[PDB]
């Protein structure tokens, strides 16, 4: 099935490219490198059986930045709810948002 | 302000066009013991207008069995792809600056035979299916070479960008370097461009007009212009990339000069090569471009990247 | 919903499926194809992908050249088949593209799942990466470090062209 | 952005230029006028018969050829790399392949057209 | 004969050493530019952090003047278990702001040419 | 072909398998396929005829509908986890598509109609090697992957492969086409136990080759493809076709043979979990498969059909090729249910 | 080596091309072995500075490391004015 | 999951160095030669901290220094300077090696009135060390208390008790 050849003679045939977090070239981060980073740290040497539970948090912590489905959700209702305040007209929305603000360096 | 420059980029090459057509023919004449076109027009300087306003207010023709949507639609592509080909050409300047204008170039250029194939095919006649036959055959046999040449040659520029060719032959001409290449690279750009000796898809004794037969009027006129839009935009790439004009930042009027200098001798080479030889046929193309061109590019490319490791001359820019 | 130019280039993306998909004829397939290969390179070019829009578009023109020249040698027909000159061609191009507006509106005017997971939309430029750093082309680097990083990659992919060749050569010996 | 509205500029340039041709000179079609041509005589079969490929095992090989040609390209950026010997190994690997895929095909009378 | 292919090879060799001399020479000013963007690096960071800061700040307080009116929404509430700091998405800087700006951001490098 | 290139073209296809069996990463894996498969269709077509031909392209659509579906699983599984490595498959619909793109790669029901024709349209060593070295590799990532599986999809398969392969045993005449059957059955008897204990699979399948081995070598030193020209082996040469016999009949999993052994252990690990209805569906089903194999045995080697006269010819001549591995195959197609316990060695 | 000579002769005279290609090819292929510049490509590669230099913290038994740009310790690049 | 803390407005404020980037990169050798000890303190914070909120003062400091470099480039070379970054900024490119004279007059200008030194080649590349009383923080991650690992594989090896005890084998 798995005969780990590479383990074994210590090769490393392909796992430089199995994950986001193993030394890229010129030290180039992944968008998620520190998220993975724990889930990895907290997942090793205890199984996966285990590891499905103890390391649920930084997994789902992991996955949120992978896809960013909350933050989205979370932006959607502002912007809802901004939106109604302002057709109502009790909005009153700042200079700066309405691209009056005065830019820093 | 930019719509402006890309009137003035591509009404002027148009115009170049125009006046090429009429100085291919007195070079052809004047190689040929004649003088050509001296008539209308001093020195036959309003052929090109006659030749123009005769072929747009010339009926065009509808063959019964063509496909009409790809036959209206290839001449269109054949058009303004060649317009667009110039848009990344540093004189000094390009209308878009691109990070990867080499391949740009490349995957266009490959994208402009699709016009004389589907011509071809939409016309539904046997010369232009013969003719359309012919282009993928000529397609075949030069596209890898030619591909490989260029990163050859560019493998001492450090990158794609179309503007460090300038400052990469600030002092030497990259001809001097790779001479081989640059042989073997004008040879590919003749048939690139589908011009003589390697003219297989008109075919004028063989195929009558080949691809374009059953085209008339403004339809045929678009193919003319695509095609001498191209020789030009080819031979003005040969010269940015072997023989590289000094850039002044505060004079770049000299380096246009230069620039377009370079280009139309190369030109004038192309249509003094057109009218010095006979031409191919289309399979000794393909073995000459697989059994000749070939090996020697790859060795060359070998060498290419083996000589600046080898004598620490490495281009920056990663 | 900034000039919605992703979504546009993906929906033209779709439609060229579709075309390709439908099977009226190889000829008007492998010009679906060279619409999808040219879209796809649009897109991959507004995420920062430059050379690999480039390439695929390149890749794809080769082929679909020589599928031209196969299409005229060995898949021709008296009469070849355009989208409108056939039922069964018309009706397959017709419900894919009524599926895919039918799951466009679905996604945009609602939040479901339609398969895998829910979206709502907001347009492609939500998820960037507001990241400031470099002298150098990121995806340049990745794909360069091919040479240095995958000697494997390089090994196994070297071997199975030249196996190909002689896999062709063998397949048409024939006799 | 500025690519495409050139891409549009040339575009509807070359449009209008078809547009121009189709309407502004005087139209006579007629069934005669616009048979196929098949110089002055009628042609004896269809165009959209088969027409033999003489070359398509190069045709095949070309499409495999040009794969090389997509992993060959940022040769000038692994040029870049500390690690030297390993990237010019690799590359004059990938190279002598070709090489070696050419010279089967040569010698086996691959690149011979069929007759 | 012999004439034609020494006139070549000299003319390679010499195209050879001119361009190494060069190339060196662009390496040189190459680290020089490099060598100038890392002396420069630190204060860009500084303002950096500073405007990434100020525009957080400012949808914080807009949020919490836009969503008092619902009943259960924390103001400023993240969506991480984790404490420590997370780059933000840039859906979040410019999520308050005309499209103008969110058009800039997002495609102003990739369409600059 | 020239002998070179058959034996390139065999290394690469065992080189390809070998790195799916050896990969950590799912682009390796996918390769490993893509090579296996490249190797694997000039294989096929080695003596060429219109039959061949068809053979070669109705397996390549196979094969790559097969891998362009694992392909779309690898990346929707990178989707959802930005992970390469083969593991516990973080996403359940890339799930589902990989299993059904392995089982298709498997032949497994209801994707198994290509296996009786492309046995039958090739020559009884592309059979052979079709039908043995092929299902290591989907067998190989299934193993690895089998903590992730949604037992009801590979339970349905696995009933069904092994009721049509049965059903569809029961009708042949060519001896391929009955291989390819059971080849279909015994698929199904080796997927019916991986969610519950991989060793037990990887049993099921050392037993499964090993007399299919002898069967395929059995077959190639009497050139019979038919049963009415297997019918004739009886006098020409008696021992071949009581070998025959002998190894039908373990293949129909009688005791105390070795074919008895797999089917025993699967059973006996289904009820170790609850699982009762199932095997006893299992082995009644595997009843059929015994029949085909008892009419074989019938034609073949329990009575004696009529013969020609030119036989007498071939009384005259001996086998030039032997087969340095068929008394060994046989051997332990046979008489190998007493070391039953050297199994532990095999977790 | 008498009949190699010939061989050589006769690929001259009827494949001009494959000879250049192959002495080309070989030539490419040996060289870069035998040259004391690859060193000095790795060199010049290695001293190009892409990323920021992060400081090291000091712990007060770090004498190699400099405390300023302009310190005497620390790499040198006078190597690469002379080249 | 708690909120998220984010400094005030008002701390955010601070003396803007407001020159264009032809002026930062004309200026940049003696820039990094001479306000070398703050910016390394501020990049080390900001490497070690992981957190741009925690290391604000430095960059306040960094703003400072800048602001005093400057000011006493405008003190004593006002012109050269000008000429210098005039040049610089002329070009597409702001390429250093097109405008080498107006660069030689600002170095000797510098040179003579503050005894400043261009940096050679490879100087400000280089990895220095700094000093600081800031505490190097203990878990910059947040992490949270590992899992314990399964425990171990002790003792010595035992035949199995009846052999394999499969069905009917006694071995
Ligand atoms: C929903 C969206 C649907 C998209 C529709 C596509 C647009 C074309 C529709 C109009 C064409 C049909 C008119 C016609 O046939 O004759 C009319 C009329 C009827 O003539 P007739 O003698 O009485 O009878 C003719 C026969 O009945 C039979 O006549 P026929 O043999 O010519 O019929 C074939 C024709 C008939 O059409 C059909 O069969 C059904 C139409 C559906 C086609 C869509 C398939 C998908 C293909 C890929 C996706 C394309 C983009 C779609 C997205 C659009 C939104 C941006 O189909 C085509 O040829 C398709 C050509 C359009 C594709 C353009 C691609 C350009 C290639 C450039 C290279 C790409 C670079 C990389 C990117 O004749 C004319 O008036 C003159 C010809 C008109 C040609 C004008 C220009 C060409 C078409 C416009 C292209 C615009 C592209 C932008
Ligand atoms: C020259 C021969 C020689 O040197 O004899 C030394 C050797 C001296 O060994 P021993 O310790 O004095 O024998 C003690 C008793 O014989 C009794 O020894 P044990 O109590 O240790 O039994 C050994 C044990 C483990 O041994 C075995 O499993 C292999 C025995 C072969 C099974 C018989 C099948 C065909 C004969 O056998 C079993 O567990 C019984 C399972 C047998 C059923 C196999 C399943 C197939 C179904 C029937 C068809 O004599 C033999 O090996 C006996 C002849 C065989
Ligand atoms: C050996 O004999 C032969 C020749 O020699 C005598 C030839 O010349 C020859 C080539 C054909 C010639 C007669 C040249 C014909 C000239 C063209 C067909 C006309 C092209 C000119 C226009 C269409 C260009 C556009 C006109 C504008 C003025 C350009 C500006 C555009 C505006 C929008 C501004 C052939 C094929 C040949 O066989
Ligand atoms: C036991 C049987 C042996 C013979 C059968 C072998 C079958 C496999 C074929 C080749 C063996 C594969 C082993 C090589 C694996 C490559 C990785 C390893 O060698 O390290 C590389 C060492 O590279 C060396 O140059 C070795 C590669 C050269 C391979 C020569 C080609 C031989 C292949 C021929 C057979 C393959 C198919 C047939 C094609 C002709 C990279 O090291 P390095 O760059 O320091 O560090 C990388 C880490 N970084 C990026 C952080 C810096
Ligand atoms: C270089 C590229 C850019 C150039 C920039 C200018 C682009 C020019 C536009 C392109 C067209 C050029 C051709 C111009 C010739 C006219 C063609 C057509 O428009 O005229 C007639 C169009 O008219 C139609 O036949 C019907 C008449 C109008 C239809 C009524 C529509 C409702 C509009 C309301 C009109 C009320 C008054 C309008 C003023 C306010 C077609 O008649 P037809 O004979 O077949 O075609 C051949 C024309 N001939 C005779 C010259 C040879
Ligand atoms: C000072 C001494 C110089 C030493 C140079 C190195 C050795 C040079 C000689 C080596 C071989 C030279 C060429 C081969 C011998 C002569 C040619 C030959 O074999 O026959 C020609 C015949 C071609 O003629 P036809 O097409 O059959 O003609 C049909 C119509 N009548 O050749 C062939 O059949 C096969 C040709 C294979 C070409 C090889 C493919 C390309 C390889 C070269 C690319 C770069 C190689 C670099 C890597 C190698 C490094 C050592
Ligand atoms: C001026 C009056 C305008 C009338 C517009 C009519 C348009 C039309 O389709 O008519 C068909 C018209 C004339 O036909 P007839 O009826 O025979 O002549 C009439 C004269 N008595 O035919 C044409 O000329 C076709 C016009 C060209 C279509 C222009 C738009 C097509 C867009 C092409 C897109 C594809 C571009 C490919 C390259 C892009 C790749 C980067
Ligand atoms: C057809 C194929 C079009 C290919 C266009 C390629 C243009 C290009 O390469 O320039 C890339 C350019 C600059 O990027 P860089 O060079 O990497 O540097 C930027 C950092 N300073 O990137 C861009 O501007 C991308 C913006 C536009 C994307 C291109 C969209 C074109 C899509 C074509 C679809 C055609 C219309 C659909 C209908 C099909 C035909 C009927
Ligand atoms: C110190 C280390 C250096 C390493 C070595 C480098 C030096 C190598 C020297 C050799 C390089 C020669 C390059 C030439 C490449 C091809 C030459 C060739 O042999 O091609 C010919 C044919 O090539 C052609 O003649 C081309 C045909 C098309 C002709 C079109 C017009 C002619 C060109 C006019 C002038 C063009 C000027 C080129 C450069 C222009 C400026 C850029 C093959 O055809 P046959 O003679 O029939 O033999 C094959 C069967 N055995």
């Amino acid at each position: 099935p798995f005969f780990d050849v590479q383990k074994r003679l210590g090769l490393d045939l392909d796992r430089w490219m199995t994950i986001q977090s193993a030394e890229q070239p010129h030290k180039i981060p992944g968008r998620c490198h520190a998220f993975e980073k724990e889930w990895i740290e907290c997942a090793h040497g205890i199984g996966g059986i285990r590891a499905e539970k103890e390391c649920k948090i930084e997994f789902d912590d992991f996955v949120e930045c992978l896809l960013r489905q909350k933050t989205m959700k979370r932006l959607s209702a502002i912007k809802r709810q901004r939106d109604k305040l302002i057709k109502e007209g009790k909005y009153t929305p700042p200079p700066h948002h309405l691209g009056k603000e005065d830019p820093r360096p | 302000m930019f719509m402006i420059n890309i009137l003035s980029l591509i009404i002027p090459i148009l115009l170049a066009v125009a006046f090429l057509t009429l100085v291919e023919r007195k070079v052809l004449g004047y190689m040929q013991l004649r003088k050509g076109p001296n008539v209308v027009g001093p020195y036959g300087l309003l052929q090109p207008i006659a030749d123009a306003l005769k072929l747009f207010t010339k009926e065009p023709l509808r063959p019964a069995t063509s496909s009409i949507s790809m036959f209206i639609i290839a001449p269109i592509l054949a058009l303004s792809l060649a317009l667009t080909m110039w848009v990344p050409l540093p004189m000094p300047y390009p209308l878009i600056n691109m990070n990867l204008g080499v391949l740009f170039m490349l995957a266009m250029s490959s994208l402009a035979v699709y016009s004389i194939l589907w011509s071809g095919w939409a016309s539904n006649s046997k010369y232009a299916l013969i003719g359309a036959l012919r282009a993928v055959a000529q397609t075949i046999s030069y596209e890898v070479t030619l591909a490989i040449i260029l990163l050859s040659v560019l493998l001492m520029n450090g990158s794609y960008t179309l503007s460090t060719l300038i400052t990469t032959q600030e002092h030497i001409w990259m001809i001097f370097t790779s001479w081989p290449l640059a042989m073997m690279w004008f040879i590919s750009t003749l048939a690139e461009t589908n011009r003589a000796p390697f003219d297989l898809t008109e075919g004028e004794s063989e195929l009558v007009s080949g691809f374009n037969v059953e085209y008339a009027a403004g339809p045929f006129a678009m193919f003319f212009m695509a095609e001498y839009a191209n020789i030009i935009m080819m031979n003005a790439f040969t010269a940015i990339l072997f023989l590289g004009a000094s850039h002044d930042p505060h004079t770049p009027e000299l380096y246009t000069i230069n620039f377009v200098l370079k280009t139309l001798a190369l030109t004038i080479t192309f249509l003094w090569i057109r009218a010095s030889y006979p031409r191919f046929r289309y399979d000794q193309l393909m073995h000459l471009l697989w059994k000749s061109f070939l090996p020697l590019t790859l060795a060359l490319c070998m060498w290419h990247i083996s000589l600046p490791i080898m004598t620490a001359s490495i281009p920056p820019q990663s | 919903m900034t000039m919605y130019i992703a979504f546009i280039l993906s929906t033209i993306f779709v439609i060229g499926f579709v075309g390709f998909s439908s099977k009226p004829s190889p000829i008007y397939g492998g010009l679906g194809l060279i619409v999808s290969g040219g879209v796809g390179c649009g897109i991959v070019l507004n995420f920062g992908g430059s050379f690999l829009g480039l390439m695929v578009f390149l890749i794809y023109l080769g082929g679909m050249l020589v599928v031209f020249g196969y299409t005229t040698a060995m898949a021709t027909e008296m009469y070849p088949e355009v989208w409108v000159s056939n039922k069964t061609v018309f009706g397959a191009f017709v419900s894919g593209l009524m599926m895919e507006f039918c799951m466009v509106y679905y996604a945009l005017k609602e939040e479901e799942v339609e398969i895998i997971f829910k979206f709502n939309g907001l347009g492609d430029w939500v998820i960037y990466d507001t990241g400031d750093s470099g002298f150098f082309s990121e995806e340049a680097m990745g794909i360069a470090a091919l040479y240095s990083y995958g000697t494997w990659l390089v090994i196994v992919t070297g071997w199975s062209l030249l196996i190909g060749v002689v896999v062709i050569m063998e397949i048409t010996r024939g006799n | 952005m500025n690519i495409m509205l050139t891409l549009l500029t040339n575009v509807t340039l070359a449009s209008l230029l078809v547009l121009i041709a189709f309407w502004l000179p005087q139209l006579n079609a007629y069934s005669e006028k616009t048979s196929p041509y098949e110089c002055g005589f009628d042609p004896m079969g269809s165009a959209r018969l088969p027409f033999s490929m003489k070359f398509f095992l190069v045709a095949i090989t070309f499409l495999l050829f040009d794969l090389e040609i997509a992993l060959l390209l940022p040769l000038p950026w692994a040029s870049q790399t500390n690690n030297l010997k390993t990237m010019l190994t690799m590359a004059l690997f990938l190279l002598i392949l070709l090489a070696a895929s050419l010279a089967y095909e040569w010698t086996q009378k691959g690149l011979e057209w069929a007759e | 004969g012999y004439s034609m292919f020494a006139v070549g090879i000299g003319t390679l060799l010499f195209g050879y050493w001119s361009m190494m001399k060069w190339n060196r020479e662009r390496r040189r000013l190459q680290i020089e530019d490099f060598e100038a963007r890392i002396a420069l690096m630190p204060l860009f960071q500084a303002e950096k952090d500073r405007r990434v800061l100020q525009m957080l700040r400012e949808n914080l307080e807009e949020e919490a003047i836009i969503m008092k009116d619902v009943p259960d929404w924390k103001v400023g509430e993240s969506v991480f278990h984790t404490t420590r700091w997370v780059t933000p998405m840039m859906g979040e800087l410019y999520g308050l702001r005309t499209n103008e700006e969110i058009l800039s951001a997002t495609y102003g490098f990739i369409w600059y040419t | 072909m020239n002998p070179i290139i058959y034996t390139t073209l065999i290394m690469t296809v065992m080189s390809g398998t070998m790195l799916v069996m050896i990969s950590s990463h799912w682009l390796l894996i996918w390769i490993g396929f893509e090579m296996n498969l490249l190797a694997m269709i000039p294989v096929l077509m080695k003596n060429f005829n219109p039959r061949a031909t068809e053979a070669a392209t109705k397996y390549f659509l196979t094969q790559a509908t097969a891998s362009m579906m694992l392909m779309m699983a690898i990346i929707i599984n990178l989707l959802y986890s930005g992970q390469w490595t083969i593991t516990k498959m973080f996403n359940p619909v890339a799930m589902t598509m990989m299993t059904m793109a392995l089982a298709m790669k498997l032949g497994l029901s209801p994707f198994h109609f290509w296996v009786p024709e492309v046995t039958q349209g090739i020559s009884l060593q592309a059979g052979l090697l079709l039908l043995t070295w092929q299902k290591l590799a989907p067998l190989s990532v299934l193993c690895q992957i089998s903590q992730s599986i949604n037992p009801n999809l590979m339970l349905t398969m696995a009933m069904l492969s092994i009721l049509i392969g049965g059903w569809g045993g029961l009708n042949q005449t060519q001896l391929r086409k009955i291989m390819a059957y059971s080849s279909i059955a015994h698929m199904g008897w080796m997927t019916a136990v991986l969610p519950y204990n991989t060793t037990m699979t990887i049993l099921n399948l050392l037993i499964y080759i090993t007399m299919t081995l002898a069967m395929f070598m059995l077959l190639i030193h009497s050139s019979a493809t038919t049963t009415l020209s297997l019918s004739h082996t009886w006098n020409k040469m008696p021992v071949i076709t009581s070998l025959m016999m002998v190894t039908l009949l373990s293949m129909g999993g009688l005791p105390p043979l070795s074919g008895f052994m797999p089917k025993w252990m699967i059973i006996q690990e289904m009820t170790k979990n609850e699982s009762i209805i199932m095997p006893t569906l299992m082995a009644m089903t595997a009843l059929l498969n015994l029949y085909f194999y008892m009419r074989l045995a019938y034609s073949s080697s329990l009575t004696m059909f009529p013969s020609t006269n030119n036989m007498k010819m071939k009384w005259q001549f001996e086998h030039t090729k032997q087969m340095k591995l068929l008394p060994t195959m046989i051997v332990l197609s046979t008489l190998v249910l007493p070391m039953t316990p050297a199994l532990s060695s095999l977790n | 080596a008498g009949r190699i000579a010939s061989f050589l002769k006769n690929a001259w005279a009827k494949e001009p091309v494959l000879v250049a290609s192959f002495a080309i090819g070989g030539l490419a292929i040996i060289l870069p072995s035998l040259s004391p510049y690859t060193n000095y490509a790795i060199r010049i590669n290695r001293a190009t500075p892409y990323n920021y230099p992060v400081p090291l913290r000091d712990d007060g038994n770090m004498p190699d490391v400099p405390s300023h740009p302009q310190d005497p310790q620390g790499p040198s690049l006078e190597w690469l004015k002379n080249l | 999951p708690g909120i998220v803390e984010l400094p005030t407005l008002e701390d955010l404020k601070v003396q803007e160095v407001k020159v264009s980037s032809s002026v930062l990169k004309a200026a940049a050798h003696h820039y990094g030669a001479q306000c070398d000890k703050p910016n390394k303190e501020f990049m080390l914070c900001r490497w070690e901290e992981k957190d741009p909120r925690r290391c604000l003062e430095e960059g306040k400091l960094v703003n400072q220094c800048a602001l005093d470099f400057f000011r006493q480039i405008k003190r004593h070379c006002a012109e050269p300077f000008t000429e210098y970054w005039t040049c610089i900024d002329y070009s597409g490119l702001q390429l250093f090696r097109h405008c080498r004279k107006q660069q030689a007059k600002f170095d000797e200008c510098v040179l003579d009135k503050l005894g400043w030194v261009r940096p050679d080649l490879g100087e400000l590349s280089k990895v220095t060390k700094v000093k600081t009383d800031r505490p190097l923080p203990e878990n910059p991650y947040h992490s949270r208390a590992r899992p314990e690992p399964n425990p171990e594989a002790e003792g010595d090896l035992k035949p199995a008790k009846h052999g394999s005890r499969l069905f009917f084998w006694t071995m």
